[PDB]
């Protein structure tokens, strides 16, 4: 129990970034973009204007 | 009593040194610039401690030593082990630098490959300039030298593990594949030499700060400014 | 019957602790998944491994939000409750207000009858942000909650903002060493909710100085928010109430205890004890 | 003298809460002894010490109460509880003597613990030579200081 | 701060019968080390020890200077002594 | 009128009658309004009337209901984003 | 003197903040681990005078952290993940078996250590005989103890082995090692 | 649990408008209460 | 005759007890001077 | 028990300096090459 | 079929090693209820008056007190 209250004390940016930004805001709106232009044939309508 | 005294007394000096730095920086802003009042002696940016805690030190100093008195050098053996104001790990990056160039050179001639004299003659010139900053290692530049040379080495033994040497590619496939070689031994221990001199210096350069480091933090405006930064400037603070 | 449940909205029927039950069986049969992925797959070969261990985490992360998002879905208002929604907004703040103003501007059942006469006789989402060119959860940075549980149909206080350096004071007074600190140590080993309950006496010494400020609260509070526990605070002259020589708030303080008994683990504070106890 | 169930079990509670503090696990009888002390002396401490007044604790680093209660002033405390168990081992039929001590919870006096037989006198009588004799006892702190 | 003398004394004493093997009613409290069967290679192996049973660990100049069982139990109720501070 | 912003307001009298079990509907749905009319600025005049202490003429269930339900709209689940509860009183010892 | 306003006999040598946080008040110097709940100095003190112990916990644990062990980078938010793997992702059982296996371990370690030190103060004392010559079989309990508690860098032992074995002179010892501050690079570790 | 079920018991049967919290003397236990060791008696 | 200090002159009520019950008589006629 | 901070003037300032202390990291050692810039001929 | 059935197994054994929450601290991101971390509270419809009579049931439903 001390180790894990010394060891949360020290690390609250590494917590919040793996708890809130790691997914939401980092890797999935990496993906989804990819993903959409992944498929979604080569228009102009599609590829920018929809997005 | 006597323990509270002697924290009011650490408090004290710690705040009257933090102050007398804040003005050494602000008056060279203003002198660099023109606006100052002519009696102004640019010598004083130089006086490192401050009057007050210097003229207490030495008090004291005399108090405590008045009040008491009621290769080979066969005098000191001991004379690496002294401070002399510079990087202890300070000739061997000039060392290294040299031995960098010269293998560089005399392998580039001795073959034609025009990579290992480019990649010795680089590291020499770099780590030439790190030795350099690194012989006044009380300022900043003795602490962005010792920066410069890790990175240097440390790409030299990522380049050696990893790609390695174009002048060293045989027929075979599992013969030409990189190892570690002597250099890249040079380079790790030369690395690992550094970090455990010291290499504490330029600390507040970082990833910026959280609102997730900012939730409990007993200051309202500064938590404003994070959370506006971060994109979080409409949330309510119930707080 | 059938018609009182048939007919009102999901969530006022149906316990919490039977959603707690259903979450605290999910996370016990997932919370091995990132050491198993990690075994698995483990066995320049092993520059993979801070990789793997990113996927392990991410996983686990994204199995508990599934579950989070799950749950959510099915619990929105159906056709049933959207409608009664929108159309007793149009019946009840738009139509009503309109006749208050015409009833306080021309001014039982008779009076509503010249009202209802008299006033006969005389009566694209995506725009907007390109036209500001051409001419958000909340829980993500604030976790301090005010709450209400249990009994629905306590005003408890969930992880609030404080930490032992909002009271430095604490650094020097020797004789709060000890308990406070047995107290943390066991709240972050877990050995907390199988202790007996314990009273503690926090005498404060008078203060009518020109401060609002209150160190009993303080450290409490500075207790509540080290560890993310939940308090929950109230005060003792609200149940000094006595008429006709019958005290009525001494059992409701009982009643109060004893609901305090079914949320654990948890801090219950209570001040100024003396006016029950001279 | 005096204790029931209730004062025994609240009293091994807080012996195990001074055995802790020496850095102990198991209970000793001087853990016990200086359970009864510490009941005592926080009971007298929080009597004078109330809304303000105070002036008797040593320990907390306020401008009341100096940090290592100075050498001077210890060896007053000392020579007082010297001076008063001194009279207490030499006066005939006085209680019998348990415990001596010098600063329980950093306050600046001394705590002789005194054991006694409740059925030589059940409660109730005084004679004239115990009343002289605890009268030279409480005085002899004084006179030795 | 405040630290008993006597304990500290007892448990040298014990340790240092202990290690040599000689009877703790024998080991005065004045006796000199080399006396009582040690050399100087074991002197310092009863220092070990001492910090292994005490958990301090022994300023060395301080530990130049021991010649009495006296001023080694003196030395480690000093280090005893300022250990919070 | 320089804030620029619509004012609402009400009274001690009409919320502190006696049928019993309407105060908490009537500070419900105010509030509700408030929010979906924010910003907005209520100004409350002898809220003394309301925020009377405990103890006082009832069973713990009207008045004391009336006042938790001001609190649950205060405090529980915060989104009063520009809202402003502007009570006039001249006895501010007897606020609860 | 470039000091111009006040310079003591005594030269300044500034004075920066630390970098990591003290051993923690009831380790020992050396390997071997400690008494694993109370220490032994603890029993002959008074009962008011070991606050230090809760107070030096409430300090490591909660309140003197030295902002350069709240230093985010990038090595630290994978250091992370290892760490919460170890204390969440693991049962206590497993951690508790490991902690026994490791105690045991450095245990021996310690063991192999202390007598590794005796063989080397045995070899001094034998090699300050040919470098005075004379008389002196004798070595210095100073270096038996800096040498149980880390406290010499190697380079000191060997030029204290080059003393020695030239002009004798036991007594004359290497001045200290210094204490290692944290690493830092940039956002990087 | 055992509050929990009492306190849900008793709030039922006083919203719908017994202190006999008899106890069983076990006598296998360390603490079994002799008939004489009882002191002073 | 370490660090220069500044008192802060205020006499609580406390502090006059611990200076009347405990200090001597120069004490005293610091304070007062 | 507590100190009663409030009528105290040592607890009042080491209060606030730890306060202020901890809310936030403010040092700074590189701004000083400021101080290695003075005496440049360009 | 031994070996993959003996990777579930020691995957088995590995969560009942676990047993509890009996060393698990607290924690803010993650709430024990999920209608505190989801901000779900009712409104003004669908609430009956009689409603609260049927809740307490069900509390007595899985309370477990057969009394109901
Ligand atoms: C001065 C003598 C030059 C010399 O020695 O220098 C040779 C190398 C330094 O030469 C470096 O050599 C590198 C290639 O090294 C590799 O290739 C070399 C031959 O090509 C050797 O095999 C060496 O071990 C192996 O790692 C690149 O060419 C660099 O550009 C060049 O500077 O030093 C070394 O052997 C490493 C020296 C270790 C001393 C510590
Ligand atoms: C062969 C011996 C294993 C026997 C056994 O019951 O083997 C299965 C054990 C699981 O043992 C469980 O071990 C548990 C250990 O719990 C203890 O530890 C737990 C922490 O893990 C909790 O703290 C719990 O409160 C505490 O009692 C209890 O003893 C359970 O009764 C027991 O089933 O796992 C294992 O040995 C670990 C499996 C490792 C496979 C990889
Ligand atoms: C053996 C050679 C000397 C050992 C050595 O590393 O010296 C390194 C020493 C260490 O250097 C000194 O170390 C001190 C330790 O605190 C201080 O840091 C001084 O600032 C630093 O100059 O420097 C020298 O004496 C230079 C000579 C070594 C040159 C070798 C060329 C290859
Ligand atoms: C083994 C890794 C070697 C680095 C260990 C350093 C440990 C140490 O303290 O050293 C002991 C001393 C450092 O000295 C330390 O200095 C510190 C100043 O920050 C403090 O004063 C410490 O107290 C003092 O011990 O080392 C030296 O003086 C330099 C030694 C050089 C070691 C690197 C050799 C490898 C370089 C190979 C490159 C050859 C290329 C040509
Ligand atoms: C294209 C880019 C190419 C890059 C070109 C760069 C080339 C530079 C190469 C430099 C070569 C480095 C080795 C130099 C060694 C040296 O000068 O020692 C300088 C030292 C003094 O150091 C000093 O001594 C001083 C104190 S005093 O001298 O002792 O008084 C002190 O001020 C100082 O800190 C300390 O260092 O001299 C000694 O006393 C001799 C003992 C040194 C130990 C062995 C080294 C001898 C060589 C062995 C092979
Ligand atoms: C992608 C990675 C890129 C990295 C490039 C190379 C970096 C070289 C390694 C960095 C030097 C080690 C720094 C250090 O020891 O910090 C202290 C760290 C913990 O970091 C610390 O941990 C602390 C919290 S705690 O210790 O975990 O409780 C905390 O104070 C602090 O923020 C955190 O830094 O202690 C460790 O245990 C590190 C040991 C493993 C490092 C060697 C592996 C090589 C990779
Ligand atoms: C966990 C699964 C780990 C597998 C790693 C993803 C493969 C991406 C490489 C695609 C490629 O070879 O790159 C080449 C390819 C071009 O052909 O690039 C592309 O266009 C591909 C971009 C399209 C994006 C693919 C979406 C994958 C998401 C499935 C994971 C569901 C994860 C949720 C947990």
């Amino acid at each position: 129990g001390e180790r894990i209250w010394a060891w949360r004390n020290r690390s609250e940016n590494e917590r919040w970034f793996w708890e809130v930004f790691a997914w939401d805001r980092l890797i999935f709106p990496i993906l989804v973009i990819v993903a959409w232009e992944y498929l979604v044939p080569n228009h102009l309508v599609w590829a920018v204007l929809a997005p | 009593g006597d323990r509270m005294s002697r924290r009011l007394e650490d408090i004290n000096k710690a705040e009257r040194q933090r102050v007398w730095d804040a003005m050494r920086v602000a008056a060279a802003h203003r002198y660099a610039s023109g606006q100052m009042p002519a009696w102004f002696d640019p010598e004083w940016l130089q006086q490192e401690e401050a009057p007050l805690n210097a003229m207490d030190r030495m008090r004291g100093e005399q108090r405590r030593i008045e009040e008491q008195q009621q290769w080979w050098r066969e005098d000191d053996p001991y004379w690496p082990l002294r401070d002399w104001g510079d990087h202890p790990m300070r000739w061997w990056t000039l060392a290294f630098a040299a031995i960098m160039a010269a293998g560089g050179l005399a392998t580039s001639v001795a073959t034609g490959y025009v990579e290992p004299v480019q990649a010795g003659l680089g590291a020499g010139a770099l780590l030439a300039l790190a030795g350099a900053a690194m012989s006044d290692a009380r300022c900043v530049p003795g602490a962005l030298g010792v920066k410069l040379a890790w990175a240097v080495c440390a790409l030299i033994v990522l380049k050696e593990v990893s790609v390695g040497w174009q002048h060293k590619r045989k027929r075979r496939l599992a013969a030409s594949a990189p190892r570690l070689e002597l250099t890249g031994l040079a380079a790790a221990a030369l690395c690992a030499g550094y970090m455990l001199t010291d290499m504490s210096g330029m600390g507040e350069v970082a990833l910026p700060p959280n609102p997730g480091a900012v939730f409990k933090s007993p200051d309202v405006a500064y938590r404003a400014s994070v959370w506006q930064k971060w994109g979080y400037g409409q949330v309510q603070m119930r707080v | 019957g059938f018609l009182v449940e048939w007919s009102s909205d999901f969530i006022t029927i149906i316990p919490e602790n039977v959603d707690i039950y259903i979450w605290n069986v999910f996370s016990k049969i997932y919370r091995t998944i990132p050491l198993s992925f990690i075994s698995t797959t483990l066995g320049q070969k092993m520059v993979a491994f801070p990789i793997l261990l990113s996927l392990s985490h991410l996983l686990h992360r994204r199995i508990l939000y599934l579950f989070d998002t799950l749950f959510s879905t099915i619990t929105q208002p159906d056709t049933d409750l959207i409608a009664r929604q929108e159309k007793g907004t149009l019946f009840w703040d738009i139509w009503a207000d309109f006749l208050v103003t015409a009833a306080d501007y021309y001014n039982e059942q008779n009076s509503l009858i010249e009202n209802i006469s008299n006033d006969f006789d005389n009566l694209n989402k995506i725009k907007p942000y390109f036209e500001a060119y051409f001419s958000l959860n909340r829980w993500s940075v604030n976790q301090f909650i005010t709450y209400q549980s249990w009994h629905s149909h306590l005003f408890i206080d969930y992880h609030p903002p404080k930490t032992f350096s909002h009271i430095p004071a604490l650094k020097y007074n020797s004789i709060l060493q000890q308990p406070i600190g047995s107290l943390v140590c066991q709240i972050y080993s877990g050995l907390f909710n199988k202790q007996i309950s314990k009273n503690i006496l926090l005498v404060n010494p008078k203060t009518t100085s020109n401060n609002l400020v209150d160190y009993n609260v303080l450290l409490i509070q500075a207790l509540a928010g080290e560890t993310e526990m939940k308090i929950i605070t109230d005060n003792a002259q609200r149940y000094a109430l006595v008429n006709r020589g019958f005290a009525i708030g001494i059992k409701l303080l009982r009643e109060v205890f004893d609901a305090i008994a079914l949320n654990t683990p948890c801090i219950f504070l209570l001040e100024d004890i003396h006016a029950i106890g001279e | 003298a005096g204790f029931t169930g209730a004062d025994v079990m609240g009293l091994m509670a807080r012996a195990a809460r001074m055995a802790a503090r020496q850095g102990r696990h198991a209970i000793t009888e001087d853990d016990i002894y200086a359970a009864m002390e510490n009941k005592t002396m926080e009971a007298t401490l929080e009597a004078s010490t109330a809304g303000d007044g105070g002036g008797l604790v040593g320990g907390e680093g306020v401008e009341g109460s100096p940090d290592p209660i100075p050498p001077q002033l210890r060896r007053a405390v000392s020579v007082y509880e010297a001076g008063k168990a001194l009279l207490a081992y030499i006066t005939p039929d006085y209680e019998e003597i348990a415990r001596v001590s010098v600063c329980p919870l950093n306050v600046l006096t001394g705590f002789t613990l005194f054991v006694e037989d409740e059925d030589k006198n059940v409660n109730a009588i005084l004679t004239r030579s115990e009343l002289e004799g605890r009268m030279v006892v409480h005085l002899a702190g004084r006179c030795a200081e | 701060a405040a630290v008993d003398k006597a304990k500290v004394l007892e448990d040298v004493r014990s340790i240092i019968s202990t290690q040599l093997g000689t009877e703790l009613e024998k080991v005065a409290p004045e006796a000199k080390f080399v006396d009582l069967g040690a050399d100087s290679l074991d002197t310092v192996e009863i220092m070990m020890a001492l910090e292994e049973k005490f958990e301090i660990a022994l300023e060395e100049e301080g530990a130049e200077k021991i010649a009495t069982v006296q001023d080694a139990a003196d030395m480690i109720a000093a280090q005893i002594a300022a250990k919070g501070n | 009128a320089e804030g620029g912003v619509r004012m609402f307001t009400c009274s001690g009298t009409d919320f502190y009658d006696v049928y019993s079990g309407v105060g908490a509907r009537r500070v419900r749905e105010t509030f509700d309004r408030l929010r979906n009319a924010a910003p907005a600025i209520l100004f409350i005049d002898e809220f003394d009337a309301m925020g009377a202490a405990r103890g006082a003429q009832a069973s713990g269930d009207e008045s004391a209901s009336i006042i938790n339900e001001l609190l649950v709209q205060m405090d529980g689940f915060e989104d009063n984003r520009g809202i402003v509860v502007l009570g006039a009183t001249n006895r501010p010892g007897a606020i609860d | 003197t470039s000091a111009p306003f006040i310079s003591p006999m005594t030269p300044y040598v500034p004075e920066e903040e630390p970098t990591r946080t003290p051993p923690s008040i009831k380790d020992t110097g050396t390997l071997r681990p400690a008494s694993e709940w109370y220490p032994q100095w603890m029993q002959y003190r008074r009962r008011e005078d070991n606050y230090v112990f809760w107070q030096d916990k409430f300090m490591r644990c909660s309140t003197d952290i030295p902002w350069a062990e709240k230093r985010w980078t990038l090595f630290s938010t994978v250091w992370y993940l290892v760490q919460q793997l170890r204390f969440v992702g693991t049962p206590p059982a497993l951690r508790y078996v490991a902690f026994l296996g490791w105690r045991a371990l450095m245990f021996q370690v310690y063991a192999a250590h202390k007598a590794l030190v005796l063989w080397q103060c045995k070899l001094d004392a034998g090699l300050a005989r040919i470098g005075s010559g004379g008389a002196t079989a004798t070595f210095s309990k100073t270096m038996a103890l800096r040498r149980l508690h880390w406290r010499n860098s190697p380079l000191a032992e060997a030029l204290y082995a080059l003393n020695l074995y030239k002009t004798g002179r036991v007594h004359l010892l290497p001045p200290v090692a210094k204490p290692i501050p944290r690493p830092t690079f940039f956002w990087l570790f | 649990k055992f509050r929990r079920q009492e306190f849900i018991r008793y709030r039922r049967e006083m919203l719908h408008v017994t202190p006999a919290r008899e106890v069983r003397i076990d006598t296998g236990s360390p603490d079994f209460i002799k008939w004489d060791d009882i002191n002073g008696i | 005759q370490d660090i220069t200090i500044f008192g802060n002159d205020f006499l609580n009520l406390k502090t006059i007890n611990y200076l009347s019950l405990y200090n001597s008589k120069n004490k005293i006629l610091l304070q007062l001077m | 028990c507590l100190p009663n901070i409030h009528t105290s003037n040592i607890l009042n300032f080491t209060k606030n300096y730890e306060i202020f202390k901890s809310a936030k990291d403010t040092s700074n050692f590189g701004k000083k090459i400021i101080l290695n810039e003075m005496q440049n001929l360009t | 079929a031994a070996v993959a059935a003996g990777w579930h197994l020691a995957s088995f054994a590995l969560n009942l090693a676990f047993w509890g929450v009996e060393g698990m601290p607290p924690d803010r991101y993650w709430p024990t209820s999920p209608r505190i971390r989801l901000q779900i509270r009712p409104g003004r419809y669908g609430n009956m008056d009689g409603g609260q009579r049927v809740y307490m049931d069900y509390l007595a439903r899985s309370e477990g007190v057969p009394l109901n």
